[PDB]
C-alpha cells in the first residue's frame, strides 16, 4: 500500500559561491499522497519556500517540486527534509553540488 | 502524434467523514489548470487555459465538473458502505482522463487507480474492470454502469468535447508549447563506489522542450558507459538532466561532455574536462563537502 | 423542502381534467417518478420521466418533465371518482442504487360528483335499540356545498361523504351530525354551514 | 412483492417495538422510511446486503438489522410518541427503482389504559326520507374507540356490499382538547325504500378494531381491549 519517497536536491543554475540561485527539492515515488516538506539552511527551516501542485505520473506515482531562493557558499549547509507515513522518522537529504 | 492532454484527479478518503479531491491538468509538459478541494472554481495556470471556448461554454463545462466533484465524493462513500467491511478507509483514488492527439485524429482515455493500482477504465459504452483487477470490484462496476446518464455524458466528454477543446487549446498556446529555452551545462566529479574510480557528472539544466542529447566523448568516440539521468523539472518549466561516466582516476583528461538541443541550431555545447574554463568554474563552487553522499 | 408540490389541495368536478405540479431543487436530477396513494394504502407508481425534456403516458395519466426548469406536471384526463388520492412526486438523484430518493409532501386530489337535481334535507334517524339516541342526517345537497364543523364542542359533525347506488346510477352527498345534549334539534344542527334555502326539514 | 409485519401496532412509551419487512425478489438493497403529514417519506435506515445497516437522514431513535437477504428489521428499543407514524419498507437491485411495501401504522401512547374498543349502533331510516325520496339510508356510528385503527364494512344478508355505502375517510375526535382522545366514525348504507320495507332483509354494520395482543399484559378490570370486531344489527320493517 505504501511507497517510500525518493528525494533529489539540485540547483537551478551553476553554483557559484556568493551568487544567488534556486535550490530544488523534487520528491517522488511515494504513496499515500500526503506529505510534509521543509527545506533547511544550516539546520533551521527556510520560510520562503514555494511548492508546486502535487501530481502523478503515467504509473500513478505522486510527485511534487519545492524550491526557494538561496545563495550557495563554501560552508553553509542546505537540506531538504521530508515527513511521510512510510518512514518512522523524517528523511533529511542534504544538497551536494557535486552529485 | 506528439501532444497529450491529461486531467489528473487525485481523491483521498480517510474515514466515513473526511474527504478531499484535487486535480491538475497537463498539456505536454505544461501544466494548464489547477483545482484544489478548497476552491469552488477551476483555476487557469496559463493565460490561454480557457482554450478557444467562450465564457458561456467554459462556465457550463465548469458547472458540470462542480456537480461531478460533489457526486463522486458521495458515490465513493456509498460504494464503501456497499462493500463494508471488505474495503475500508483510508482509500485513495486517482483518475486520469483526456486525449492524446495525432495529426483530425484522436484517441481518448479514462483510467482509474484504486490504492495506486490501475484497475478500471471507461471503454466504449461502460466502465469495465481491467485484466488482473480484483474480482470484488464486479458489483461496484455493476452499480455505476446502471447509471445510463453518466455513461451518456462521459461518452460525450471523451468522444467529442475533449478533442474539440484540446484543438482550441493547441492553437491558443502555440508560442509557449514551441518556446525554446537554451540549456547550460557544468561539470563535477564524485568518488565512484568502485575503489580508484571517479564518477564524472555533466550537469545540464534549463532546456525546453524536453528532447535532448548528452554524451561523454573522447574525440569522435561516444563513451558508452555514459549513463543518462532522469529528467528533473525546474520551477520555471525548463528541464534538468545529468549524464555520468565512471572513469579510472587519471583517465579524465581528453573527455568532453557534448550536448545537442533544438534551441542551439547546430552549435552544440561542449565542456572539456581539463580546460581552463572548467578549472575556473570549479573553484567558484568549492566547499567543505560536509554532508556529502 | 427540496421537492415541493402545488396546489396543496385540489378539488375538481367529475369528468374534467386536473393538473398537478412538481418543482424541485435536487442536484443532480436523474429521474422523476409520480405516485398515487389511496388513503391508508401504499404507493402505486403511475409514470416515470428521465430525459432532459420528456413526455410520458399511461392511459388516462400523462406527464411532462422539463429538467431545465426542474419542473414536472401530472395531467389526469377525465377524472373518475376513484381518482381521489394524494399524488406524490419523487426525484432520485442517481441512475443507480447509489441514489437517494426525494419525496414531495403530496397533493390532495378531491373529485366531486355532479348532482343533477339536488334535493337537500335533514332527516332524524333513531337507534334500532331503544336507547332514545339519535343522529341527524344532512343529505342530497349540491356538491358546491361545504359542511362546517362545530360551534358547540358537544355536537359532532362528520364531513361530507359521497355514495353511489350503481344499480340506479344515482349519487348523493351526506353528512351525519349527533349530540348527547338536551337542547338539540336536527332543524338547526348545521347552523354553521351554508345551507340551501329549499332545504327540507321534516318537523317531528 | 414486499411484505411488512405487523401492519398495525400499539406500543407503549419505553417499550421495544420490532417492525419486520420481507422481500422475495433477491434484492441486495432494502430501505425503511416513515411518512408524516407535512413531509414526504423520510429515510431512516438502509442496507446494501445482509450484515450491512447504514444510517439514513433521521436515524435517531432506531436501530436497524439485516440478518438475511430477505428480512429487514426496524427496531425501536425505546418507543417515543414522536415515533408514532406510518412506516414503509422498500427494496431494490442495482438499478434506481425501489419497490415499496404496504406500510405499517404504529401508535405510541402513554398508557395502554387509554385503549378502548368501539361501541356500535345502527340508526334506522326516517319515514320522512322514505316517503319523500323513495330511498332509505341506514347510518352506522362507531363511538369512543382509541386508537383509530379501524375498517368499517356493511353486510346485508351476510354479504359485504359497497353499492350505496359511504364511510368517513378520517375519524372525528370526541373531546378535541385531550391528546389521548377517543375517536368516532360514521358510515351510510342507502337502499331503495322497497328493499328496506322487506322484513326478510338483514343489515349489519361491522367494525374492525386493531388493538392489543396477548403478549401485552392487562392489569385493569375492564375487558382487555384486544383487536376485535364489534357489530350492530337492524332488520327491515314494513310497519
Ligand atoms: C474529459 C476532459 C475534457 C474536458 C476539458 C477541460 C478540463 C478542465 C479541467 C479540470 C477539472 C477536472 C476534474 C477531474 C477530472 C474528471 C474527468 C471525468 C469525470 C467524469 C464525469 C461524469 C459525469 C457525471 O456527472 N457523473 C456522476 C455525477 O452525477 C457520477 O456520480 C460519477 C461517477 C464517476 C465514477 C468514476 C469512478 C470509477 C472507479 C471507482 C471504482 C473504485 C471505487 C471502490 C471503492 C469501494
Ligand atoms: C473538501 O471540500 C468539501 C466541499 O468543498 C468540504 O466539505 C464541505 O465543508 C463545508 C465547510 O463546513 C460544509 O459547509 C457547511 O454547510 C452547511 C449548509 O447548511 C452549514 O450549515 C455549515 O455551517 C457548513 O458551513 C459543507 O457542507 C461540506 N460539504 C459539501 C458537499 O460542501 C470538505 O470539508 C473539504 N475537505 C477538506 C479536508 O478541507
Ligand atoms: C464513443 O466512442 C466509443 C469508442 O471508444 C464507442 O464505443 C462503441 O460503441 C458501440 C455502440 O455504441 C459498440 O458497439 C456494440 O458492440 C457490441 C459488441 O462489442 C454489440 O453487441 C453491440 O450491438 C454494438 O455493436 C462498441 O462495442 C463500442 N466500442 C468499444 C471498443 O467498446 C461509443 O459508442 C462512442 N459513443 C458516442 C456517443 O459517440
Ligand atoms: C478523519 O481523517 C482525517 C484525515 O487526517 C482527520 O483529519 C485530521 O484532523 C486533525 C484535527 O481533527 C488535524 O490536526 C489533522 O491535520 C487532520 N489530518 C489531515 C491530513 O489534515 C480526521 O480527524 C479524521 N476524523 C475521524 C472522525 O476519524
Amino acid at each position: 500500500i505504501q511507497k517510500t519517497p525518493q528525494i533529489q536536491v539540485y540547483s537551478r543554475h551553476p553554483p557559484e559561491n556568493g551568487k544567488p540561485n534556486i535550490l530544488n527539492c523534487y520528491v517522488t515515488q511515494f504513496h499515500p499522497p500526503h506529505i510534509e516538506i521543509q527545506m533547511l539552511k544550516n539546520g533551521k527551516k527556510i520560510p520562503k519556500v514555494e511548492m508546486s501542485d502535487m501530481s502523478f505520473s503515467k504509473d500513478w506515482s505522486f510527485y511534487i517540486l519545492a524550491h526557494t531562493e538561496f545563495t550557495p557558499t563554501e560552508t553553509d549547509t542546505y537540506a531538504c527534509r521530508v515527513k511521510h507515513a512510510s518512514m518512522a522518522e523524517p528523511k533529511t537529504v542534504y544538497w551536494d553540488r557535486d552529485m | 502524434k506528439n501532444y497529450t492532454f491529461r486531467c489528473l484527479q487525485m481523491s483521498s478518503f480517510a474515514n466515513r467523514s473526511w474527504s478531499r479531491t484535487d486535480s491538475v491538468v497537463w498539456l505536454g509538459d505544461l501544466q494548464t489548470h489547477r483545482w484544489s478541494n478548497d476552491s469552488a472554481t477551476i483555476s487557469f495556470t496559463k493565460p490561454w487555459s480557457q482554450g478557444k471556448l467562450s465564457n458561456q461554454q467554459w462556465e457550463k463545462l465548469q458547472h458540470m465538473f462542480q456537480v461531478y466533484r460533489v457526486s463522486f465524493t458521495r458515490d465513493i462513500q456509498e460504494l464503501v458502505k456497499m462493500m463494508s467491511p471488505k474495503e475500508d478507509y483510508p482509500i485513495e483514488i486517482q483518475l486520469s482522463a483526456g486525449c492524446e492527439m495525432y495529426p483530425n485524429a484522436s484517441e481518448s482515455f479514462l483510467h482509474v487507480a484504486f490504492q495506486g493500482k490501475y484497475v478500471v477504465r471507461f471503454w466504449g459504452t461502460s466502465w469495465q474492470t481491467v485484466p488482473g483487477a480484483p474480482s470484488w470490484l464486479d458489483l461496484p462496476i455493476k452499480v455505476l454502469n446502471a447509471d445510463q446518464g453518466t455513461s451518456a455524458t462521459v461518452q460525450m466528454l471523451l468522444n467529442d468535447t475533449c478533442p474539440l477543446f484540446v484543438r482550441g487549446l493547441l492553437e491558443a498556446g502555440k508560442s509557449d508549447l514551441e518556446k525554446q529555452e537554451k540549456p547550460v551545462a557544468w561539470l563535477s566529479s564524485v568518488p565512484s563506489s568502485a575503489h580508484g574510480h571517479r564518477q564524472l557528472v555533466c550537469h545540464v539544466s534549463g532546456f525546453y522542450p524536453k528532447p535532448v542529447w548528452v554524451m561523454w566523448m573522447r574525440g569522435d568516440q561516444e563513451q558508452q558507459g555514459t549513463h543518462r539521468g532522469d529528467f528533473l523539472p525546474n520551477a520555471d518549466e525548463t528541464w534538468y538532466l545529468q549524464a555520468t561516466l565512471d572513469v579510472e582516476a587519471g583517465e579524465e583528461a581528453g573527455l568532453a561532455c557534448r550536448v545537442k538541443h533544438s534551441s542551439l541550431g547546430g552549435q552544440d555545447i561542449i565542456l572539456y574536462w581539463g580546460s581552463l574554463h572548467h578549472i575556473l568554474d570549479a573553484q567558484k563552487m568549492v566547499w567543505n563537502h560536509r554532508h556529502h553522499h | 423542502t427540496q421537492v415541493e408540490q402545488s396546489p396543496q389541495s385540489l378539488v375538481v368536478r367529475q369528468g374534467e381534467n386536473s393538473v398537478l405540479q412538481c418543482n424541485y431543487s435536487v442536484t443532480p436530477d436523474n429521474h422523476l417518478r409520480w405516485f398515487k396513494q389511496d388513503t391508508g394504502k401504499g404507493l402505486v407508481s403511475l409514470t416515470v420521466l428521465v430525459d432532459q425534456k420528456d413526455k410520458t403516458s399511461n392511459g388516462r395519466y400523462s406527464a411532462t418533465l422539463d429538467k431545465d426548469a426542474k419542473h414536472s406536471t401530472l395531467h389526469i384526463t377525465a377524472t373518475l371518482l376513484d381518482d381521489t388520492a394524494t399524488y406524490i412526486c419523487v426525484v432520485g438523484d442517481r441512475g443507480s442504487a447509489l441514489g437517494r430518493l426525494h419525496f414531495g409532501a403530496g397533493t390532495q386530489l378531491i373529485v366531486i360528483p355532479d348532482i343533477q337535481n339536488p334535493d337537500p334535507a335533514v332527516y332524524q334517524l333513531r337507534d334500532s335499540k331503544s336507547s332514545d339516541k339519535s343522529v341527524c342526517l344532512f343529505t342530497d345537497f349540491d356538491s358546491q356545498t361545504n359542511v362546517s364543523q362545530s360551534k358547540d364542542s358537544d355536537v359532532y359533525i362528520t364531513d361530507k361523504c359521497v355514495l353511489d347506488m350503481r344499480s340506479m346510477d344515482f349519487k348523493s352527498n351526506s353528512a351525519v351530525a349527533w349530540s348527547n345534549k338536551s337542547d338539540f334539534a336536527c332543524a338547526n344542527a348545521f347552523n354553521n354551514s351554508i345551507i340551501p334555502e329549499d332545504t327540507f326539514f321534516p318537523s317531528p | 412483492a414486499v411484505t411488512q409485519s405487523p401492519r398495525n401496532k400499539v406500543a407503549v412509551t419505553g417499550g421495544k417495538v420490532t417492525l419486520s419487512c420481507n422481500q422475495t425478489n433477491n434484492h441486495n438493497n432494502m430501505y425503511w422510511y416513515r411518512q408524516d403529514t407535512g413531509h414526504g417519506l423520510r429515510l431512516i435506515h438502509y442496507s446494501y446486503g445482509a450484515g450491512s445497516t447504514e444510517k439514513g437522514d433521521i436515524p435517531d431513535g432506531y436501530k436497524a438489522s439485516r440478518p438475511s437477504q430477505e428480512n429487514f428489521s426496524l427496531i425501536l428499543e425505546l418507543a417515543t410518541p414522536s415515533q408514532t407514524s406510518v412506516y414503509f419498507c422498500a427494496s431494490g437491485d442495482e438499478g434506481y427503482t425501489q419497490y415499496f411495501g404496504p406500510g405499517t401504522r404504529l401508535l405510541v401512547l402513554e398508557d395502554l389504559k387509554n385503549v378502548f374498543p368501539p361501541e356500535v349502533a345502527v340508526f334506522e331510516p326516517s319515514e320522512a326520507e322514505i316517503s319523500h325520496t323513495q330511498k332509505a339510508t341506514l347510518v352506522c356510528l362507531a363511538t369512543g374507540f382509541y386508537p383509530d385503527h379501524v375498517e368499517l364494512s356493511w353486510w346485508v344478508n351476510g354479504k359485504e356490499v359497497h353499492s350505496g355505502v359511504c364511510t368517513d375517510p378520517q375519524p372525528l375526535k370526541e373531546q378535541p382538547a385531550l391528546n389521548d382522545s377517543r375517536y368516532a366514525l360514521s358510515s351510510r348504507l342507502r337502499v331503495s325504500a322497497t328493499f328496506w320495507q322487506n322484513p326478510r332483509n338483514h343489515f349489519r354494520c361491522q367494525v374492525q378494531f386493531y388493538g392489543l395482543s396477548e403478549n401485552d399484559e392487562w392489569t385493569q378490570d375492564r375487558a382487555k381491549p384486544v383487536t376485535q370486531i364489534v357489530s350492530a344489527e337492524a332488520w327491515g320493517r314494513a310497519d
